[PDB]
């Protein structure tokens, strides 16, 4: 019988500690070596992941892209896809700028 | 007596060397920066893509590394994405594309050095201001 | 809604007319003494 | 002249209301300051103008006019040869010496009345005819001028064409729009959003045809006047006074002054935008273009993307159904420009095209414009009022539209001032109520 | 604390030397100090919530 | 008879009609009655109007939760822009109301009548054989009502912008305008203020001095006002005793003594000044905004030293950011 | 872009636009000398 | 034929594609060939809103409502693969397009019901054994009805979900208990149902047309109040291709 703000609640999970593959917005990837541009679009463009490693299995990844992904897996996480954060293409343009 | 030659020392190469640009270059670097950058990178940000800025730490995580002269220089010659995957000289001003970005035509290897040297000194002076905007104005 | 458009134009035209003519009706003339 | 005999010092030039000879020199001398300027300033521009750096980024406003006529530009307004500029600038600067010589002369040495010095040049205000004559000439003079444009287009080099099929570049018009329908159409087209007024005109065929359709009317009038006198109503309608004649010509200018402020702020055709900055709506459009592209080219599905209010960040519909750009830009869904049209379909911005037909020349052109929008301060500091210094710039489109609204306005004020004075100087009481016979004192009170 | 002047005031929490340690965000998109994220808690002494 | 038209033209022009309906008045009269009547109803009852473009309807009428201070007639929608939205262009009144139809109807009509009202303010003078120009002093307010209701929108691209007909929404127009044009920092407004501030100052002076030199013609127990009689022959106060004091307050020549020269300075100061503000709004309508001194006074190293111009801008940002919270999708406010 | 030869006039060319203002200002020197008859 | 400067303003840009009375054809479904739908359009025509129960459980009906917006209702550009799985039945899978439009209709009494007319993630199928799509064919299916407002939307007093205030900022020392409902913005997500019934066909060009009816929920206002039930009756065009 409590009303809950899904987003504040999700800042209790891994989300709010590491890049959430299923939720966090694309521009989050611009914080680690060669990861943004091409991979980020891939990660995001590939539905939810039952678990971090699953990134490693995205279609046509180069043995190099794969090499990096493994490097940064320690900065990734996964949480239930949260509509409020995913709906409306919010993952490509969450409405923030500088 | 504040813009000392120590505040003018920025990483030259990626191995470790440094260059101590003169107060003459600096100013000119700024003039050249407003001449071909500010239009889109005023204050060290990016009007047509706020995601990527010119903060030194940001350039560091770039690919290849741009937190030094040689790197920035390479860029103004042949720009690429933040991952280095695509060459973007066809939509971002460069020498590889002066035919489309005239302002770039003037620019000479010497100029490119200043403009770059400027992108590295500003944050030394301005600090956080250089990175963000509004919030920091 | 179309009828309202017609009406209004008729109405607006009636007055625009009155105005144009009224001045054409030699207005300079109307005053104490047109030297 | 003197005050205790004429008017008052700060009203000086009215002391010439009846001294045509001098009143000619006044007009000549002045008509020299305009040329002098046109000339002196074009060189000032040129002396600073930098061959390859956007004109709009250099505070130019005269050179842009010359370029639009197809002078020293080439493809995309490339500034191929500066000479036409130097050329145009000086010619004027000289013809100023001529006119200048006339003024100084005619307002000093020459006769201060054309009365007997020549009965054809001498004139009478109330002479409801020598006026219709002088008008007539001038009406012909303007006609020759209009036709000069058609020449520069249909015969000498052509003009600039943003809408140029290949893309912006000089183009010789050879199919002027004849036909009253299309031409005069623009005349009775609402000045409101969408259906603009005269400010529509999105092609040089019409601009040229329209002008051809002017001399062959303007000169047709220049004659009808040198061959007649105001009819009955005409006389019992207007006040035939020198000052009154001014008034009518005052309001005229003022009225156009707005028509101009609107033209340089909205039209893309007769003001390239390659020489001037980008239209205000044009820049608000390009910011969407820029981000509809950036986000698409990054994973987003712009067609389905839904924004904070439920309207869709990149694309939404207009009241009449067309698919337009989203955001505050929903107001500028009227903007039509070269760089954008190829993405338009029959129902508006088409998805398929947007999804994979966006050449790079547009991605960057769209970026150029959103970063050169018509915004800045008095001390020329480009951008929003909260912006920081650097990038000093103010669109020509601003400077122009701004100055002319001031001029345009004050002139309307001017119009009233004189139209009101001459309309009472006639009934004759512009100097006060006649103590002895106060009209009011002989009118039935209202209570 | 709220400076008698402000009708509404943000809730910032800082340590001993006034270092921003926690707070309640406005734009969650990038909270760094949000409670929860920092695991803030509150204890009471004296008064009726004592203990 | 003598053909009623001939006659009609005589009544229309009657110099002795309680209220002077003129040729201009033949328009002013119906136009202002349409506006004024629609405004009064709109303000009392009228659904929320989707002002900005989104679908976040604002209610301004009284029967919908307002009081005189908060209520207003809201500007036609942004989706409408500059487009001409008359009642016949709506699919139904409800559409017309939801989209802000009332505003356009009300301003196009007030601007039309207020203009003829300017024209009328000449016709009568003429018909009374008096000098004109009164109508030119009234061209200042009109010019300001024109700027704010028509010019500013033509520039910005939509009637959604452009001061809304209501007390509080007028404060809105201002607080935002500032943040978008930094108006307080624009010459034309400062002249607007010198005008409006000055005007008042002199209104007190003129009114002051004159009252201070009325010629004793009444007891101590009866109004000073009775000392004057409507239409009375000569002046009612000593224009020389007046100058005798004011001249001595500052210094002789730093004063007036010519009623005509003095009264003109009264009608010229505020009019000239108020014109300007109209020219400011009309100017900032095309984005030539106020002065910008942000990040000037930089020091020796390059540290920005901040001047009052900055604390200003700092407060301007706060405005820029929060205004129209749900109407922006991209970084730059170019509309 | 002022053709080289003429480039010895830059300084002058730079001032020419302002001249017109001067006229209005000279017209005031005139009336001042004539005592504003 | 008609172009942009030909349609602009006529509001024809909202009505979508018709098939001259020549139809009644049959588009041959190969099964050995992959079919997709080039452009699926859905043009709203009538909106009804089941009168909120009276409390007195006496069968509430769907009443007509007035369209307070303009001609901003149509769904177009929708596309995706028209899958031909076993037993002859066809299944359309919505891939992308302008598949949603915020509509606001003023209801009989006084209310204003804003809904998010959509067919997002639609997946409609047809009767088994579909050979050559004919006027007898027709699709049915569910779809997702996102949420009128995005996580980012702020309310007149500042409060919002993914951003914005935490509470009734203007009532500093009041009881939050009763304001909970409006201070915590929940973001719903529900299912909608349609059914496109083919009325015209053009064996040749491979384009069907017809009527549609869908039922969905209104806007709950970040969950401030209960959503109203809506039913939409319109028309639809559909260009099929291999
Ligand atoms: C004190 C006394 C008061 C003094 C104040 C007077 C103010 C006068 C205002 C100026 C009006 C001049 C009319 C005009 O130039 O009229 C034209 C202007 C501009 O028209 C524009 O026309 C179009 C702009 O061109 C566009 O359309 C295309 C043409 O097809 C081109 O491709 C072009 O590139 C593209 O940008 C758009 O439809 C715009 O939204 C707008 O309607 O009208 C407008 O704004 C005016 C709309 C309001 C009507 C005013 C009634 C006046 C009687
Ligand atoms: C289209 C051209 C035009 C022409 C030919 C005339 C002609 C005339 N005017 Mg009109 N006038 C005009 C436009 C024009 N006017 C406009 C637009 C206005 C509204 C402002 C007026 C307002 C006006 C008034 C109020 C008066 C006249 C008067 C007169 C008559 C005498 C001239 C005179 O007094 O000069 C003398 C001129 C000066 C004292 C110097 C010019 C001073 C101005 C204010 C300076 C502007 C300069 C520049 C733009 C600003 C400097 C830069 C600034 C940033 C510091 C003459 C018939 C007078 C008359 O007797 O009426 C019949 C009179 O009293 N005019
Ligand atoms: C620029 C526009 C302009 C022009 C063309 C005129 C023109 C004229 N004015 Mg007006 N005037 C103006 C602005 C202008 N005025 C303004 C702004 C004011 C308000 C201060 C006045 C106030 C005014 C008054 C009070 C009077 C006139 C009078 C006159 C007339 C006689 C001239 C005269 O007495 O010279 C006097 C001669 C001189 C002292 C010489 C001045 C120097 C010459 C003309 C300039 C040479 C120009 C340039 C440097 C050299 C070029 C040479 C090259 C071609 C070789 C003449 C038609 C008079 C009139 O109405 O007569 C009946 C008069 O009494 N004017
Ligand atoms: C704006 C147009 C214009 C107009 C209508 C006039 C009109 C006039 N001029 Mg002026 N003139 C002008 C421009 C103008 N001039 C200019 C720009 C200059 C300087 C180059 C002169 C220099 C000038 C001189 C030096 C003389 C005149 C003279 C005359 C008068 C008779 C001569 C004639 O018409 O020959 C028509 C000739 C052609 C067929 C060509 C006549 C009133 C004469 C005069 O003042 O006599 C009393 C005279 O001696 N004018
Ligand atoms: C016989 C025919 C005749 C002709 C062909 C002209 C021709 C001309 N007049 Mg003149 N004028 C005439 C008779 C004539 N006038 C008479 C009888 C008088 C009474 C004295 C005047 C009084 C007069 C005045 C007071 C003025 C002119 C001006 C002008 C010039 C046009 C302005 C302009 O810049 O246009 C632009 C050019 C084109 C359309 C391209 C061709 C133009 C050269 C004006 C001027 O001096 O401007 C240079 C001006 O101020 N005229
Ligand atoms: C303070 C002085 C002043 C100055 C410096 C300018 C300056 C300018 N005006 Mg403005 N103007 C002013 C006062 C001023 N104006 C006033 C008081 C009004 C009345 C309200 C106007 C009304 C006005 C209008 C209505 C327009 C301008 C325009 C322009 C611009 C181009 C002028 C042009 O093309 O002339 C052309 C000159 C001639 C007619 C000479 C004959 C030329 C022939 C026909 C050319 C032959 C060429 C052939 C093809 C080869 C220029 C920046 C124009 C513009 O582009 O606006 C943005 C425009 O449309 N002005
Ligand atoms: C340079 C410009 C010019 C000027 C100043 C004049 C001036 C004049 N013309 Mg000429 N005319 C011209 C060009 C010009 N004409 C051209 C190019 C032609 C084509 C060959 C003609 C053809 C012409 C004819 C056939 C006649 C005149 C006549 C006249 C005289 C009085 C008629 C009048 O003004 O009625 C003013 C108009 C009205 C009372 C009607 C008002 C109602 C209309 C329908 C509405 C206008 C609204 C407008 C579109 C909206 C904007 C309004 C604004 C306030 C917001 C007058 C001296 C008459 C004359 O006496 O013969 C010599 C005449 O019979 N003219
Ligand atoms: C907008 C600003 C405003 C100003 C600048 C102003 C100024 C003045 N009003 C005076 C008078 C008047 N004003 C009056 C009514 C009004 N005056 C108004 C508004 C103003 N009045 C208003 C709204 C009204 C009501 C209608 C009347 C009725 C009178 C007069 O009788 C009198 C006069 O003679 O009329 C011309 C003059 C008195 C001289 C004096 O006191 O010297 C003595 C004081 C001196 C020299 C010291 C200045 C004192 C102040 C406290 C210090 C300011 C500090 C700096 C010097 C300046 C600040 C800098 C700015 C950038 C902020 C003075 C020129
Ligand atoms: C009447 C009058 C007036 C008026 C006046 C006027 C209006 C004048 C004008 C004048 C003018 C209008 C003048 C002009 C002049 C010019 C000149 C003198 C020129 C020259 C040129 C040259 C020389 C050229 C060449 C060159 C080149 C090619 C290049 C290099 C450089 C140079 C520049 C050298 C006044 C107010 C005072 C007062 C009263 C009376
Ligand atoms: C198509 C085109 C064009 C053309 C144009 C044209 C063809 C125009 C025309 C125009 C015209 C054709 C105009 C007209 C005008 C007019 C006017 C402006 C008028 C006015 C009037 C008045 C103001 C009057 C008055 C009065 C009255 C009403 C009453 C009684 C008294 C009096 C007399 C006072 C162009 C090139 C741009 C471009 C392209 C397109
Ligand atoms: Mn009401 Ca002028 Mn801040 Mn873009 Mn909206
Ligand atoms: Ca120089
Ligand atoms: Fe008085």
């Amino acid at each position: 019988e409590e009303l809950v703000n899904v987003v504040d609640e999700k800042l209790g999970t891994a989300y709010g500690e590491k890049i959430d593959l299923n939720n966090t917005n694309i521009a989050a990837f611009i914080q680690y070596r060669g990861l943004y541009p091409t991979l980020a679009k891939l990660i995001v463009k590939n539905a939810p992941y039952e678990s971090v490693e699953d990134v490693l299995n995205i279609p046509g990844l180069t043995e190099r892209q794969k090499q990096i992904l493994r490097e940064n897996l320690e900065h990734f996480t996964v949480t239930e896809v949260e509509t409020a954060l995913v709906e409306g293409g919010d993952r490509y343009n969450n409405g923030l700028y500088k | 007596a504040e813009l000392t030659p120590e505040v003018l020392t920025v990483p030259l190469n990626s191995e470790g060397k440094t260059i101590t640009l003169t107060e003459k270059q600096y100013l000119e670097g700024k003039r050249l920066f407003q001449y071909a950058c500010a239009s889109c990178h005023v204050g060290g940000i990016t009007k047509t893509n706020p995601s990527l800025d010119l903060r030194t730490e940001t350039l560091a995580l770039a690919t290849p590394p741009r937190d030094n002269i040689e790197g920035l220089v390479d860029y103004m010659k042949n720009p690429t994405t933040y991952d280095g995957e695509q060459e973007i000289a066809e939509v971002h001003p460069s020498l590889r594309s002066a035919d489309i970005f005239p302002k770039m035509r003037n620019l000479t290897e010497k100029d490119l050095v200043a403009i770059a040297g400027h992108i590295l000194v500003e944050p030394k002076i301005l600090g956080d201001k250089w990175g963000g905007g509004k919030v920091y104005y | 809604m179309e009828t309202l458009k017609i009406t209004v134009y008729i109405v607006v035209t009636f007055f625009v007319l009155l105005f144009v003519f009224g001045f054409l009706s030699g207005d300079p003339a109307r005053n104490p003494k047109r030297k | 002249d003197q005050e205790s005999s004429g008017f008052a010092w700060w009203a000086g030039n009215a002391r010439l209301i009846n001294l045509s000879g001098k009143l000619l020199g006044a007009h000549v001398a002045h008509a020299g300051l305009i040329v002098f300027w046109a000339g002196a300033m074009t060189l000032f521009e040129l002396a600073h103008f930098i061959p390859e750096k956007p004109m709009y980024e250099q505070g130019l406003i005269l050179i842009p006019h010359i370029a639009t006529l197809g002078w020293g530009v080439g493809p995309g307004g490339e500034v191929v040869d500066t000479f036409p500029f130097f050329v145009v600038g000086v010619v004027h600067l000289i013809s100023s010496a001529v006119l200048g010589f006339g003024g100084v002369y005619h307002a000093i040495r020459g006769p201060e009345t054309l009365e007997e010095y020549s009965s054809f040049f001498g004139y009478d205000w109330k002479d409801k005819n020598k006026m219709t004559t002088i008008l007539g000439f001038h009406l012909i003079v303007l006609g020759i001028g209009a036709l000069l444009l058609v020449a520069k287009a249909m015969f000498f080099g052509g003009l600039y064409d943003t809408w140029a099929p290949g893309g912006g570049d000089v183009r010789v018009i050879t199919n002027p729009t004849l036909d009253p329908r299309v031409i005069f159409g623009y005349l009775l087209k609402s000045p409101f959003g969408g259906e603009g007024w005269i400010v529509s005109v999105n092609n040089l065929e019409d601009v040229v045809g329209g002008h051809i359709w002017i001399g062959l009317i303007c000169i047709a009038g220049g004659i009808w006047h040198i061959l007649t006198t105001p009819f009955g109503w005409a006389r019992r309608a207007f006040i035939w006074s020198g000052e009154a004649y001014l008034s009518y010509s005052l309001g005229a200018l003022s009225m156009m002054g707005f028509i101009a402020t609107c033209f340089v702020w909205f039209n893309n055709t007769v003001y390239p935008s390659e020489f001037y900055g980008p239209t205000g709506p044009e820049a608000s459009q390009a910011q969407a273009m820029t981000f509809l592209i950036r986000d698409q080219k990054l994973g987003a599905n712009v067609g389905s993307a839904q924004g904070p209010t439920g309207l869709g960040k990149y694309l939404m519909r207009s009241p009449t159904g067309e698919i337009i750009f989203g955001g505050e830009t929903m107001r500028f869904w009227d903007f039509r420009g070269p760089w954008l049209e190829p993405l338009r379909g029959p129902n508006g911005l088409d998805l398929n095209k947007i999804k994979n037909d966006i050449q790079p020349w547009q991605e960057r052109r769209a970026a150029e414009y959103m970063t050169h929008a018509p915004l800045g301060s008095l001390n020329s500091v480009g951008g929003v009022a909260t912006e920081i210094n650097s990038v000093n710039f103010v669109s020509p489109r601003s400077w122009l539209a701004t100055s002319h609204f001031v001029l345009a306005f004050f002139f309307l004020v001017g119009h009233l001032w004189h139209a009101g004075r001459a309309r009472a100087a006639a009934a004759g009481f512009e100097k006060g109520i006649d103590r002895e016979s106060e009209p009011v004192l002989s009118m039935p009170s209202l209570d | 604390r709220m400076p008698a002047f402000f009708e509404s005031f943000p809730v910032i929490l800082t340590d001993k030397n006034g270092v921003v340690k926690a707070d309640i965000p406005f734009r969650r998109a990038e909270s760094k100090y949000s409670f929860e994220q920092q695991g803030v808690t509150v204890s009471f002494y004296g008064g009726e919530l004592n203990g | 008879s003598a053909n009623l038209w001939e006659r009609f033209c005589n009544w229309v022009t009657s110099t002795d009609n309680r209220l002077y309906v003129g040729w201009f008045g033949v328009i002013m009269i119906p136009t202002l009655l349409a506006a004024t009547i629609c405004f009064v109803i709109a303000f009392i009852a009228a659904p929320p109007v989707d002002i900005d473009g989104i679908r976040e309807p604002v209610s301004g009428s009284l029967l919908y939760g307002n009081n005189i201070i908060t209520g207003a007639v809201v500007p036609s929608s942004n989706a409408i822009g500059l487009h001409f939205y008359p009642i016949w262009e709506a699919a139904s009144l409800d559409e017309w109301l939801y989209n802000g139809g009332p505003y356009q109807l009300i301003i196009f009509h007030f601007l039309l009548g207020a203009s003829c009202y300017m024209g009328r303010q000449w016709e009568l003078s003429y018909r009374l054989g008096m000098r004109p120009w009164i109508c030119v002093a009234y061209s200042a307010p009109l010019a300001s009502a024109f700027a704010v209701f028509l010019i500013y929108p033509i520039g910005q691209g939509s009637f959604s912008d452009g001061m809304p007909l209501g007390i509080s929404g007028t404060f809105n127009f201002m607080i935002v305008f500032q943040a978008e044009h930094n108006i307080l920092m624009h010459p034309f407004h400062q002249l607007g203020v010198a005008g409006v501030f000055g005007g008042a100052l002199f209104c007190a002076m003129h009114g002051s001095l004159v009252t201070s030199s009325l010629i004793r013609e009444t007891t101590e127990t009866e109004s000073a006002n009775y000392g004057y009689k409507f239409g009375q022959e000569e002046e009612t106060y000593n224009i020389v005793a007046a100058h005798g004091y004011f001249g001595r307050l500052i210094f002789q020549y730093a004063s007036f003594n010519n009623s005509r020269s003095l009264h003109f300075f009264l009608a010229a100061w505020p009019v000239v000044g108020v014109w300007f503000t109209a020219l400011g709004i009309s100017t900032m309508a095309f984005n030539l905004n106020g002065f910008n001194f942000n990040h000037s006074v930089i020091d020796a190293k390059g540290n920005v030293i901040n001047t009052w111009a900055d604390i200003i801008n700092r407060a301007n940002l706060g405005m820029e950011v929060m205004h129209e919270r749900n109407a922006h999708n991209f970084p730059l406010d170019l509309a | 872009k002022l053709p080289e030869a003429y480039a010895i006039f830059d300084p002058l060319v730079d001032v020419l636009p302002v001249i017109p203002v001067l006229f209005l200002a000279l017209a005031f020197v005139w009336q001042a000398a004539v005592g504003f008859r | 034929t008609l172009t942009y400067d030909d349609i602009v303003g006529t509001g024809l840009a909202n009505k979508c594609p018709t098939l001259d009375d020549t139809a009644r054809g049959a588009y041959p479904i190969d099964s050995s060939q992959t079919y997709r739908i080039a452009r699926l359009c859905l043009q709203p025509t009538t909106f009804l809103v089941k009168e909120e129960p009276k409390n007195k459980r006496q069968e509430a009906e769907f009443v007509p409502t007035k369209l307070v917006t303009r001609e901003t209702t149509s769904l177009d550009q929708i596309q995706g693969e028209l899958k031909v799985n076993s037993d002859g039945s066809l299944t359309f899978v919505e891939e992308d397009g302008i598949d949603f439009q915020p509509v606001t209709v003023q209801m009989a009494g006084g209310e204003r019901i804003p809904l998010l007319f959509t067919v997002k993630n639609l997946v409609a199928s047809t009767q088994p054994n579909v050979t050559s799509i004919t006027t007898s064919t027709d699709f049915k299916g569910e779809f997702n009805v996102p949420s009128y407002r995005t996580a980012n939307f702020l309310d007149p007093k500042g409060r919002g979900l993914a951003s914005g205030y935490d509470s009734a900022i203007a009532l500093p020392q009041a009881k939050e208990e009763e304001l909970a409902r409006a201070n915590v913005k929940r973001f719903s997500l529900t299912k909608g149902q349609i059914s496109l019934n083919v009325a015209k066909v053009d064996g040749r060009t491979g384009e069907i047309a017809g009527t549609f009816e869908s039922e969905q929920l209104s806007d709950d206002d970040m969950g401030a109040h209960e959503p109203h039930e809506v039913k939409i009756q319109g028309v639809f065009y559909a260009s099929i291709e291999p």
